[PDB]
RNA sequence: GCCCGGAUAGCUCAGUCGGAGAGCAGGGGAUUGAAAAUCCCCGGUCCUUGGUUCGAUUCCGAGUCCGGGCACCA
RNA sequence: GCUGACUGGGGCCUGUAGAGCACUGAUAGGGCUAGGGGGCCCACCAGCCUACCAAACCCUGUCAAACUCCGAAGGGUCCCAGGUGGAGCCUGGGAGUGAGGGCGCGAGCGAUAACGUCCGCGUCCGAGCGCGGGAACAACCGAGACCGCCAGCUAAGGCCCCCAAGUCUGGGCUAAGUGGUAAAGGAUGUGGCGCCGCGAAGACAGCCAGGAUGUUGGCUUAGAAGCAGCCAUCAUUUAAAGAGUGCGUAAUAGCUCACUGGUCGAGUGGCGCCGCGCCGAAAAUGAUCGGGGCUUAAGCCCAGCGCCGAAGCUGCGGGUCUGG
RNA sequence: UCGCCUCCUAAAAGGUAACGGAGGCGCCCAAAGGUCCCCUCAGGCGGGACGGAAAUCCGCCGGAGAGCGCAAGGGUAGAAG
RNA sequence: UCGAUCAACGGAUAAAAGUUACCCCGGGGAUAACAGGCUGAUCUCCCCCGAGCGUCCACAGCGGCGGGGAGGUUUGGCACCUCGAUGUCGGCUCGUCGCAUCCUGGGGCUGAAGAAGGUCCCAAGGGUUGGGCUGUUCGCCCAUUAAAGCGGCACGCGAGCU
RNA sequence: AAUCCCCCGUGCCCAUAGCGGCGUGGAACCACCCGUUCCCAUUCCGAACACGGAAGUGAAACGCGCCAGCGCCGAUGGUACUGGGCGGGCGACCGCCUGGGAGAGUAGGUCGGUGCGGGGGA
C-alpha cells in the first residue's frame, strides 16, 4: 500500500496553507513530545524553534503545549513576527495541537 | 581458433572518407580507456566471419601493443547490408557478459529418425572471468525427447564459469 | 450513415498556449497560459481561473519552473 | 488470405514510401533471407503468391517465415468521380533493407532456387541473401 | 468477354460448433385373404485442382460444365 | 522619430522528421500455462494427452494520421545589440483586390493517374509574352530593361559547319549512332575490383585407351535380360565402369556416357560487385539528335586551360527625381 | 450537408482546406452546488455460508490502467475521486 | 424576466410550393453534353515467373497464382482552347495511312507419314464478295470465297450527299 | 560558542534516491506500547482519530548501512532525421556540400545527495 493517509493527510493540509504564503508554524506532537517550528518557505529556512523538548518541562501535555506556544509568542514576536499560518499537520485540530495554539497568542495570532 | 587483424588511430577524418577508403569506424573501449580507431574492411570481414563476436579478437595496432577485444556491436546499414561501424570491447581482468557458441552433439537421441531437430538458440549470455573463455558449450543431454525444453543449468558449463542466465528458457525440443 | 459522407466536421480552434514566456514583463492581471488541464500549475504570483487558466497576479517577470515529477511552474518575480 | 483481425480504423491515410530503413533487415529466424531492394505496398495477394511459390517448391517440405505483414488498409473508389474516400479493398508497407519470407531446414539450392520463384511474383527488386555473423545473436 | 449463383448415392435437396443425412426410388419384413397406404431395415473418390489446419463435402482461392444480373450512338 | 525586415547572444514555448513499443491497438515464430475444441475412460466428483482454440506471461521479430517511454534540425516570442531602409509606427484622404496559375518542398483526396483536385511554406508568371540560355515555349537555368555608344568584363549555356568561341590538352570508357530511350526480367557484349573450387602428385579442351561379377537384378514377364515399366539399386573385384546417363530395341547382337589410366602442357571452372553498352522494343500524312553531320568522337566519365556569350557589371556622355 | 464540442489531417508557436478519416451536443444536478473535516482506486492472487466470472467480508500485492453525470481530449489520488 | 428546430443556426416577410419539349433576355467555355487534349483505372495486345494439364516430357499446344509494360481503338476521370456556335449516330461517295497480318509470298518448331492443320517468325505489294433482318454500328443468318483482317485519319469525310 | 557524528523536525533536487535481500539501532529522540476516566472518537470497532500515561520492545514502522536480481540513470563512437546550399531518377525515391544532430543499443553508473532549525555527542 503506498503513501499512507498519514502522508496525504501531512500533504493536504500543508499545501494549502504554503499557497497564502504566510510564515509556517508547524507543529510536530510525539506521544511524549510536542515540538513548534516558524519556517518561511523559499528561503527554506527554520526562525523562531520552541519544544518541550528543549523547555524541558513536563506533565499534563496539554498544558505543556499551551506553554510551548507561549514560549513561541514571546521568543517570536521579539523578532518582530506577528501574522502567520498555523500548520497543524497531520493532526486534528484539538486539544495538545489546538492548546499550543491558543497559547501561542499574545503575539502571532488569529489563532 | 585464435584471431588478429590490425588497428589504427582517428581523430578528425570524417568517416565517409575513411569508409570509401576500404577502411571501416569503429570504437575501442572498455571501463577503463575509450578510443577512436579504424580497420580495414576485407580485413575485418575475413576475419569477423569466423570469430562474430563469439571467439576473441587480439586486435593488435600500433604503439604496438595488442588488445584482446570482444567485438560487442556491429552496424550495418540496412540499406547495402555491410558494416558501416564497430565496437571493440577490451578485456581486463573483471568479470563479463557475453554470447557462447553451442554444440549440439548427439543424434535425435530418443525418438531416433526422427523428431523435429528445434535449435530455439544458437548462443548463450554468460558471465564469465575473461582469463578462461569456454569457446563452445557441447549440449548433448541424450536424454533428448518429444516436446521437452531444457532451460539453462543442465548445460554443462565448462569449467571456468556461470551462466548470465536466464536459468528458465527455451533451447531445443521435438514435436 | 456510412459513405455519402457520415462524417465532416470539427471545433472551432481553441487558440490554447502560452501567452508570455519566461523573462517577459506582466501586468497585474496578464494570462500566462491558456489550457485544457492542469498543464503548467500555478506559481509563485499566479492565480487559476475556472477553465485553468493562469494569469500574474502582480507585475513582473514570468520564470518557469521544472519541479520534475511535480510539473511544471510558472511564477511572477515581482519588482514590479 | 492474410489480414488483421480488429482495425481500431478502417481506412488509413496513404502516406511516404521515404527513408528506406527501420527494423527487419537482420535475418532472424532462418537459413537465407529474401531482402528488399525497392519499396513498396506488397499486397496480401501478392505475399500469398510468394509462399505459395515457395511450398509447392519443396514437397510440402522445408519451414517458411513470411515476416512482413498486410496491416495496412487500401482504399478505391468504384469508377464514379470524388465524393467520400472508401471503399474496400490490405498492404504491406516495405522498405529496403528488408528481409521477407526466409526459408529454412531445406539445402542451399532448394532455398536458393525456391527465393528465387518467390521473388518473381513480388514487385520490386530483390536480393536473396545466406545469415552472417553480422546477422548477430541477441 | 463483364461482376453475383449452385453441383452431392438412382433422381429430389437439407446440411455456418471443422472430425455424412432423411425422404422418394429398389429389395426385405410386419400388416392383409392378397394388395395399396402406413411403420421397421438394407449403398456418393460428396464438380476437378492449389492452399489453411494434425485434420476441410463442411474455411480460402481461382478455373470450369451450368443458372442471375450488364453498358454504342447521338 | 530608430523602433523595421534580416542578423548575433541569451532565456522560455513545442511534440513534427527520425525512432521507439512503456500505453491504445495491430502482429510473425517458439515456449509455458487458465478455459475447452472434446479422443472419449466417465456417464460420480473424475480424467488425462493435445501437430486445433487460448487468455495473460517469458523468448525471438515487426507495424500505426486519430499509439508515444523518447525526440533533433527548425519554428515562435521576449530581452540586449547590429541593422538609415521606397524601413518602422501613429492619425487621417484615395483606392484597387476578394476567378489566380505554374514549379519546389510537406501533407490530404485521387490510382505511390492527370497540364487532376485541396491546404501548408517558398518562389516565379500574373504585372518581367522586355533581355540571354533551354531548337521553338507565361512561369526551368541566367538576369530586375532611365536614355545613348560600330568600347570592355561576365552569367546561364556554349566553342566540328548552320552559329559567336577549342576540330584545346591530358587519362580512361562505348561500337550501340548507344548517345539521340521505357520496365520487370534476362544475357561467355565489354572493361575494371574482388573472393572461392581444381591444377605441373600435371588439372580444363580435345585424342588415344577400360567399357564389369553373381545377373536374366528382385520385380515384371511371349521378353525389358538399365533405355514399353513400380524398384529390395544390394554382396563383390579393382589404379577401374552406375544391376547401368543416352542413342539402340527381333527383350539380346551392335552403341555412348558416367567414372578411371594415359597423351599434352598452362591455366581452368564458379561466384559476387562497380562502369558503359545489348535484348526486351508494335500506330496510324514524310522523315530527322533543332539540321548537317559526328566513332582514339563533334558520344559518356574524370582533371585542366583559354575563349564565346544578356538590356547583369564596367567604361564614356546625358535625363529625371530623392538626399547631401 | 448547413450552428456548436472533441480527435486526427495540421508540416513540434497560433492559424490553416477538400462532398478528407472518426465521434458527440441542442441537456443535465437543490445535490452532481459552497466550505470544513476524513477517506483512496481498478485489477490479480489466497481465504470465507447460502455467493456463481462477477452482491458482501478478510489478507497480501496493485502509482494509477479506476473514478470524475454524457463524446473525446487534456487533466487529476500531494484530488478534480 | 419571458415568447425563437429564426437548426439554411450573423437570424430577407408577420405570412410561400410546383411546371415549361410553348418558352424568353442577360451572361459563361468561370460549367455540362460532342470532338480534341492531359491521364490510362478500364479496355486491347505483349512480356516475366512457371503451379500444373499435356501417356513420358524441351512450354508440339496449354498456363494457375502473382509481376512488369506497350498501345490510345472502349468505358471513364479531369475541365485545358472553343457556348458573339468546333452540326451529333448511321449510311453513301472518295479515299489514305498503321500493322498488333484475314488472304496470297518466304519461313522455324510440331505430339509434321502424305494431304490437311496447329502454333510462332518475316512480310503493308496487292486483294479482302453478293444477299435476308434491323436506323443501326455491331451482331446473327443464306450462298460463295484465296480471304470474307483489326485499327487511325474531329468515333476520316453533311460550304460532298443523304 | 565553529567543526564533525547520531537522532528529530522540516525544505530542496525529483527514482543515481525505488523494489527485493541482508544486517543493524532503543541511553536519547521516535515508534510501537499501557489504559479509555476525561476532551474527542468510530455509517460497527480507541483499528483510525483523540486524550491520561510509561511497566515493556525495537517484533512492526522509521532511521543507518551493505548487496546490482529487477527497477532507474546512461556515454563516447556511428547512423537516422534536418536549417541552408547543390545534384540525380520516368517514377517511387536517391545522393553531395556546409551547419545542427537523435532514438535504440553498447560501455558504464546508481542501493541517494543536500539546506535550515532543534536534541544529543565533538
Ligand atoms: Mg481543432
Ligand atoms: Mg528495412
Ligand atoms: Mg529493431
Ligand atoms: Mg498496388
Ligand atoms: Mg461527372
Ligand atoms: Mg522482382
Ligand atoms: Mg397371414
Ligand atoms: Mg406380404
Ligand atoms: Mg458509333
Ligand atoms: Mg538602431
Ligand atoms: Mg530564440
Ligand atoms: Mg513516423
Ligand atoms: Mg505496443
Ligand atoms: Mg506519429
Ligand atoms: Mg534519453
Ligand atoms: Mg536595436
Ligand atoms: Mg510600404
Ligand atoms: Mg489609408
Ligand atoms: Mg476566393
Ligand atoms: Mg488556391
Ligand atoms: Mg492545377
Ligand atoms: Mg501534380
Ligand atoms: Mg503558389
Ligand atoms: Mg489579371
Ligand atoms: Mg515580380
Ligand atoms: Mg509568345
Ligand atoms: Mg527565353
Ligand atoms: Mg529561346
Ligand atoms: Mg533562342
Ligand atoms: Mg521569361
Ligand atoms: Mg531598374
Ligand atoms: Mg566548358
Ligand atoms: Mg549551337
Ligand atoms: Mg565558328
Ligand atoms: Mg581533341
Ligand atoms: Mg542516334
Ligand atoms: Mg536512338
Ligand atoms: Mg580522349
Ligand atoms: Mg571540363
Ligand atoms: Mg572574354
Ligand atoms: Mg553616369
Ligand atoms: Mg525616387
Ligand atoms: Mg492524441
Ligand atoms: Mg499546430
Ligand atoms: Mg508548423
Ligand atoms: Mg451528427
Ligand atoms: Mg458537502
Ligand atoms: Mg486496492
Ligand atoms: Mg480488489
Ligand atoms: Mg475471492
Ligand atoms: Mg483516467
Ligand atoms: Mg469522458
Ligand atoms: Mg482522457
Ligand atoms: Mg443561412
Ligand atoms: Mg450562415
Ligand atoms: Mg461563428
Ligand atoms: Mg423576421
Ligand atoms: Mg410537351
Ligand atoms: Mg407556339
Ligand atoms: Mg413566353
Ligand atoms: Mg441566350
Ligand atoms: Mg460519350
Ligand atoms: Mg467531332
Ligand atoms: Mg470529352
Ligand atoms: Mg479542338
Ligand atoms: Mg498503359
Ligand atoms: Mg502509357
Ligand atoms: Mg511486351
Ligand atoms: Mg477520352
Ligand atoms: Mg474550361
Ligand atoms: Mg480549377
Ligand atoms: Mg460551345
Ligand atoms: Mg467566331
Ligand atoms: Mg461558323
Ligand atoms: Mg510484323
Ligand atoms: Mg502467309
Ligand atoms: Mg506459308
Ligand atoms: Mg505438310
Ligand atoms: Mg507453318
Ligand atoms: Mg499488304
Ligand atoms: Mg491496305
Ligand atoms: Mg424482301
Ligand atoms: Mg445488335
Ligand atoms: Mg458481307
Ligand atoms: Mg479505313
Ligand atoms: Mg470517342
Ligand atoms: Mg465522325
Ligand atoms: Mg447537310
Ligand atoms: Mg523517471
Ligand atoms: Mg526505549
Ligand atoms: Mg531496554
Ligand atoms: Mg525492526
Ligand atoms: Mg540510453
Ligand atoms: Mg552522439
Ligand atoms: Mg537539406
Ligand atoms: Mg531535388
Ligand atoms: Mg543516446
Ligand atoms: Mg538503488
Ligand atoms: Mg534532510
Ligand atoms: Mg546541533
Amino acid at each position: 500500500a503506498r503513501l499512507t493517509a498519514y502522508e496525504r493527510r501531512k500533504f493536504r493540509v500543508r499545501n494549502r496553507i504554503k499557497r497564502t504564503g504566510r510564515l509556517r508554524l508547524s507543529v510536530f506532537r510525539s506521544l511524549k513530545h510536542i515540538y513548534a517550528q516558524i519556517i518561511d518557505d523559499e528561503k527554506g529556512v527554520t526562525l523562531v524553534s520552541a519544544s518541550s523538548l528543549a523547555l524541558k518541562l513536563k506533565g499534563n501535555k496539554t498544558e505543556v503545549a499551551r506553554q510551548v506556544g507561549r514560549a513561541l509568542a514571546e521568543k517570536a514576536l521579539a523578532l518582530g513576527i506577528k501574522q502567520v499560518a498555523f500548520d497543524r499537520g497531520p493532526y486534528k485540530y484539538h486539544g495538545r495541537v489546538k492548546a499550543l495554539a491558543e497559547g501561542a497568542r499574545e503575539g502571532g495570532l488569529e489563532f | 581458433m585464435e584471431y588478429r587483424l590490425k588497428a589504427y588511430y582517428r581523430e578528425g577524418e570524417k568517416p565517409s572518407a575513411l569508409r570509401r577508403a576500404g577502411k571501416l569506424p569503429g570504437v575501442m573501449y572498455n571501463r577503463h580507456l575509450n578510443r577512436k580507431v579504424y580497420v580495414d574492411l576485407v580485413e575485418f570481414d575475413k576475419v569477423f566471419r569466423q570469430a562474430s563476436i563469439h571467439h576473441v579478437i587480439v586486435l593488435e595496432l600500433p604503439d604496438g601493443q595488442s588488445l584482446p577485444t570482444l567485438v560487442r556491436q556491429v552496424n550495418l546499414d540496412k540499406r547495402r547490408r555491410r558494416p558501416e561501424h564497430v565496437d571493440f570491447f577490451v578485456l581486463s581482468d573483471e568479470p563479463v557478459e557475453m554470447y557462447v557458441p553451442l554444440r549440439f552433439v548427439g543424434t535425435p537421441a530418443g525418438v531416433r529418425a526422427g523428431g523435429v531437430l528445434q535449435e530455439i538458440h544458437r548462443d548463450i549470455l554468460v558471465k564469465v572471468s575473461p582469463r578462461n573463455i569456454p569457446e563452445f558449450i557441447e549440449v548433448d543431454v541424450s536424454g533428448l525427447e518429444i516436446g521437452d525444453s531444457l532451460h539453462a543449468s543442465d548445460l554443462k558449463l565448462p569449467p571456468g564459469v556461470e551462466l548470465a542466465v536466464s536459468p528458465e528458457e527455451t533451447i531445443a525440443a521435438v514435436v | 450513415a456510412l459513405a455519402s459522407t457520415r462524417n465532416g466536421r470539427d471545433s472551432q480552434a481553441k487558440r490554447l498556449g502560452v501567452k508570455r514566456y519566461e523573462g517577459q514583463v506582466v501586468r497585474a492581471g496578464n494570462i500566462l497560459v491558456r489550457q485544457r488541464g492542469t498543464r503548467f500549475k500555478p506559481g509563485k504570483n499566479v492565480g487559476m481561473g475556472r477553465d485553468f487558466t493562469l494569469f500574474a497576479l502582480v507585475d513582473g517577470v514570468v520564470e518557469f519552473q521544472d519541479r520534475g515529477r511535480l510539473g511544471r511552474y510558472v511564477h511572477v518575480r515581482p519588482l514590479a | 488470405m492474410l489480414m488483421p483481425r480488429r482495425m481500431k480504423y478502417r481506412k488509413q491515410q496513404r502516406g511516404r514510401l521515404k527513408g528506406a530503413t527501420k527494423g527487419g533487415d537482420y535475418v532472424a529466424f532462418g537459413d537465407y533471407g529474401l531482402v528488399a531492394l525497392e519499396p513498396a505496398w506488397i499486397t496480401a495477394q501478392q505475399i500469398e503468391a510468394a509462399r505459395v511459390a515457395m511450398v509447392r517448391h519443396f514437397r510440402r517440405g522445408g519451414k517458411i517465415f513470411i515476416r512482413i505483414f498486410p496491416d495496412k488498409p487500401y482504399t478505391k473508389k468504384p469508377l464514379e468521380v470524388r465524393m467520400g474516400k472508401g471503399k474496400g479493398n490490405y498492404v504491406a508497407v516495405v522498405k529496403p533493407g528488408r528481409v521477407m519470407f526466409e526459408v529454412a531446414g531445406v539445402t542451399e539450392e532448394q532455398a536458393m532456387e525456391a527465393l528465387r520463384i518467390a521473388g518473381h511474383k513480388l514487385p520490386i527488386k530483390t536480393k536473396i541473401v545466406r545469415r552472417d555473423a553480422y546477422d548477430e545473436a541477441q
